[PDB]
């Protein structure tokens, strides 16, 4: 909003609450049921003292605005809102809690960075969403800026896409692992990553290194014989930072027998029957 | 999901809800809200005695449950396992659960199965066996097809053509048959990692 | 396409003066760009029949192709080692997709507020063949080269689809180019208009520009014979 | 008060 | 606007100076009662042009008034510390 | 700055005028004196009169080139963000990686 200055000085705004949001990094342990605190960010505390204290408020205040717009559209992906200054998020083995509070409610604690640097992570976006809304603005609409939420989400969920991806990838690589690994000798998976406006345009593509798509290519280096070379090039990415895809690349070289089998399939399941096709015909003798 | 109504020169207010019902009406000398449910009705009293929200807040739950209950006696299939507390979804066990907001399906982690799945709920609010079974017979049909070839011109989706001339069947078994350029010829045939042995057989 | 526009004109030392002001008022800082526009005339050589085929008398109009070009080709040697921004203005096989348009008389009407034009456009994105330039497109089409001249300005980008031309404008010849507008900027203020609501709400806005500019630079409307490209 | 009296205007009514 | 502050403030330093010497030279010279009331609303209005002047010299006052390396490797270890891969 | 300096030079104005207020109580309280039969009182009154006369002459000398200057500045220094934003969550960051 906008403050009245009057007289040392004040500045009145509309004393006053601190409303400074904080992230809590929870852990579930082997009991399979709930979850204990495991991070918690830290909280630091004259005119222009007053400017930039007002500034955080305001700024963490509209980005929860947009938190509370995202759980919207991010309620069947899992994370829930439940109060209206604080919103959980559920996965299979953690959970996270966005609250906004003051200073008047509520160390062995090993998660305190993960979360500052998630926080900055998301002050971060936020800043991306304003030089999205700068250069939506700038150059094509010729008036007013015109956006989407589930365009302009991209915020929570893209975060949860990269822990839900190592865990994908992990998975991936476990089965990977059982089905060649522990089946042929010499074997080893190697991952590969995948005018006067230039000021607006080099910081877009910095944060280019914060907006990538999780998306990584395993590349399977199976024992090339004297008599056959199969070839086997998986690839996983995601539609949407989010959910998995496998796409599975394998080209035969055995002699006399060779054909390329390039299929998708999002069950880990359907790649274990389809990689157990592959090796129990074309690998193996 | 939420209208407002203000009537006067009767003196009575009501609001509507679950517009995706529960009546509120004054028509003795107190406000009353009678709540609906499936093959019942209940009664909530009204005036700062009762929490508008609480009442609101808590009857979309219990009649939710009831909404939660007409699916074990609808058309629920043998191989999909459902749990109305917490509603269990076992095809791998999924989280369902029904949008309070809105009413429709809501699964963990997405899929295409769970865009066709939710598509019977986006119009519909259980002819949803039929789609399952049609789901079930995607899924063969698209390792049969990378792994043989399929086409889909002359056939209906009941049973998959293979190329004389091949088809399958999946409701009936091995059948050969010949088409003109009109079915012409037909004969049946009994069969049985081992899906691919089956196929280096069929040629 | 109906382009609603109000011109101006200041010198060279209010330059300044009026970056800043449109600056603070559009909140948004000018955008540096120039463009090159040709003008076929019909081919002397040729008389055709200023007739349709259903007996209608037609009048003879000029054809402007319009491109852009980067900065590469208009900073010499003297221009090195400077800011890219809106200070360079005081110190002054087959064939591009070129922009093909015909501007025809402006509409009548005493004291009228705005400058409506109506101008036809259609994108020419390439060509090939034996005579793929453009300059034997247009000789086949019937159309010759008459003149050419290249602006250089800034822009803005305002509300309801304003735009602040703030431009200087050459002469490409080969004797020399010769500066039209030496001595100051050509200022322009033209919406593009694809409904009666929409005109007049149009005129609306050009009107608020004009009184919120009122004091400072006035913007008259031009005359309907020097916005007329028929041949006469 | 205000909108009291406009509650009781319409309530009368 | 500025003209306005010229005759306007010029008026109140001729009024003051000039309304001081009538009073000063009213001063000096049911009469003896109309000088005092007279001589007492000069000092008045002297005290009203004071302040006029104080308001106007507030007025002056209120017109007065009136780079990408460090982003990719910091997001960089940012990502890799946060996901613990 | 140019605004406070000036600022400044406006509020050696008001005590100018402030000293005009001491002349004033002067000239009407000595000039009673004078009228009450004393004439010793005499230079320094007429001291006080030329101070009172030239402090005013200089408040307006003083005075009119400020609202001189007022005209003069138009145009010139005087009308007629994300960056700071994204640049303190960077050294923000980079205090965190770098404790």
């Amino acid at each position: 909003d906008r403050g009245i200055a009057n007289i040392n000085l004040d500045l009145i705004p509309h004393h006053s609450v601190k409303k400074f949001l904080r992230v809590r990094i929870f852990t579930k342990i082997e009991s399979e049921d709930d979850y204990i605190l495991s991070g918690e960010s830290v909280m630091d505390r004259d005119i222009r003292k007053q400017i930039q204290l007002l500034k955080k408020i305001i700024f963490e205040k509209e980005l929860m605005y947009q938190i509370k717009k995202e759980c919207a559209l991010l309620i069947s992906y899992g994370v829930s809102i439940e109060n209206e200054n604080k919103v959980i998020i559920e996965l299979p083995n953690e959970k996270f809690e966005i609250e906004l509070l003051s200073l008047d409610d509520d160390l062995p604690k090993i998660n305190d960075k993960r979360a500052n640097l998630m926080l900055v992570m998301l002050r971060l976006l936020l800043v991306v969403i304003f030089k999205k809304t700068l250069r939506s603005r700038i150059s094509s609409p010729h008036g007013l800026i015109n956006l989407n939420v589930d365009d302009d989400i991209l915020i929570i969920r893209p975060i949860l896409g990269k822990v839900r991806f190592a865990n994908y990838k992990l998975l991936l690589k476990k089965i990977i692992k059982d089905y060649v690994l522990d089946i042929v000798p010499g074997s080893s998976i190697t991952e590969t990553e995948v005018e006067n406006i230039t000021k607006l345009n080099k910081e877009i593509r910095a944060f280019d290194k914060l907006l990538n798509i999780p998306r990584r290519e395993l590349k399977i280096n199976l024992p090339l014989t004297e008599h056959k070379s199969p070839n086997l090039s998986l690839m996983l990415e995601s539609p949407n930072y989010c959910n998995a895809l496998i796409h599975i690349k394998f080209s035969a070289g055995t002699e006399a027998n060779a054909v390329s089998f390039d299929t998708t399939f999002s069950d880990f399941k359907e790649v274990e029957d389809f990689l157990h096709f592959i090796v129990a015909e074309y690998i193996q003798q | 999901n939420l209208i407002h109504n203000y009537d006067s020169k009767k003196s009575t207010i009501t609001v509507r809800y679950w517009l995706n019902t529960i009546g509120i009406q004054r028509t003795t000398e107190s406000l009353i809200l009678k709540w609906d449910n499936q093959s019942a009705s209940r009664a909530k009293n009204m005036p700062i005695v009762s929490n508008i929200e609480g009442i609101l807040d808590e009857i979309m739950f219990n009649h939710a449950r009831i909404i939660r209950s007409e699916l074990l006696a609808r058309d629920i299939f043998q191989e999909d396992e459902e749990n109305s507390d917490v509603l269990l979804f076992q095809l791998a066990p999924i989280q369902l659960k029904i949008d309070l907001l809105s009413g429709q399906f809501y699964f963990r982690n997405p899929t295409p199965l769970l865009s066709n799945y939710a598509s019977k709920i986006n119009r519909a609010e259980e002819e949803l066996a039929r789609i399952l079974q049609q789901l079930k017979l995607d899924k063969i049909i698209h390792v049969l097809t990378t792994m043989f070839s399929r086409i889909i011109k002359i056939d209906k989706p009941i049973r998959t053509q293979v190329n004389w001339y091949l088809i399958l069947s999946i409701i009936s078994c091995v059948v050969e048959k010949r088409i003109g350029k009109r079915g012409k010829w037909n004969l049946k045939y009994l069969d049985n990692q081992k899906i691919m042995i089956l196929q280096r057989t069929i040629l | 396409v109906q382009q609603l526009s109000l011109f101006g004109s200041i010198g060279d030392d209010g330059y300044d003066l009026l970056i800043s002001t449109l600056t603070t008022i559009s909140g948004n800082p000018p955008l540096l760009y120039n463009s090159l526009c040709t003008v076929w005339k019909p081919n002397p050589s040729y008389d055709v029949e200023n007739v349709n085929s259903r007996n209608q008398l037609v009048e003879p109009n000029r054809i402007k192709l319009s491109k852009e070009v980067p900065f590469s080709y208009l900073i010499d040697e003297t221009m090195m080692d400077k800011p890219l921004n809106f200070r360079i203005l005081k110190s002054f096989e087959s064939c591009s997709p070129w922009s093909l348009q015909i501007s025809d008389i402006p509409a009548a009407g005493n004291n009228r507020s705005v400058s409506m034009q109506t101008i036809a456009e259609t994108i020419i994105l390439s060509s090939a063949g034996k005579n793929s330039s453009v300059s034997s497109l247009m000789n086949g089409l019937g159309y010759v080269f008459e003149f050419q001249y290249l602006t250089i300005g800034v822009k803005f980008f305002m509300k309801h689809g304003l735009i602040l031309e703030l431009q200087k404008i050459w002469q490409i010849e080969e004797a020399g180019n010769s500066q039209i507008t030496s001595g100051g900027f050509l200022l322009k203020a033209y919406i593009n208009v694809s409904d009666i609501d929409r005109i007049n709400y149009t005129e609306t806005a050009l009107m608020n520009l004009k009184k919120e500019l009122q004091g400072y630079i006035e913007l008259s409307v031009p005359d309907r014979q020097s916005m007329d490209s028929r041949v006469a | 008060t205000e909108m009291l009296d406009k509650l009781m205007v319409t309530s009368i009514r | 606007s500025n003209q306005a502050l010229y005759e306007k403030l010029e008026q109140t330093r001729t009024i003051l100076s000039v309304k001081l010497a009538e009073l000063i030279n009213m001063t000096t010279i049911a009469v003896a009662t109309t000088s005092v009331m007279m001589v007492n609303n000069q000092t008045m209005q002297l005290i009203k042009n004071v302040q006029d002047l104080l308001i106007l010299t507030r007025s002056i006052k209120e017109k007065w008034l009136l780079d990408e390396k460090q982003i990719e490797e910091l997001l960089d270890n940012c990502i890799e510390t946060f996901v613990a891969e | 700055p140019y605004i406070q300096e000036r600022l400044k030079s406006l509020n050696d104005i008001e005590t100018q005028l402030c000293s005009m207020l001491q002349e004033a109580s002067q000239v009407t309280f000595i000039f009673g004196e004078l009228k009450r039969g004393n004439e010793s009182v005499k230079p320094q009154f007429e001291n006080h009169v030329k101070q009172f006369y030239e402090r005013l002459d200089k408040s307006t000398t003083q005075l009119r080139k400020e609202i001189q200057l007022l005209d003069e500045n138009v145009g010139t220094r005087l009308l007629p963000q994300d960056t700071e934003k994204m640049e303190e969550q960077l050294d923000l960051l980079s205090a965190i990686l770098d404790p």
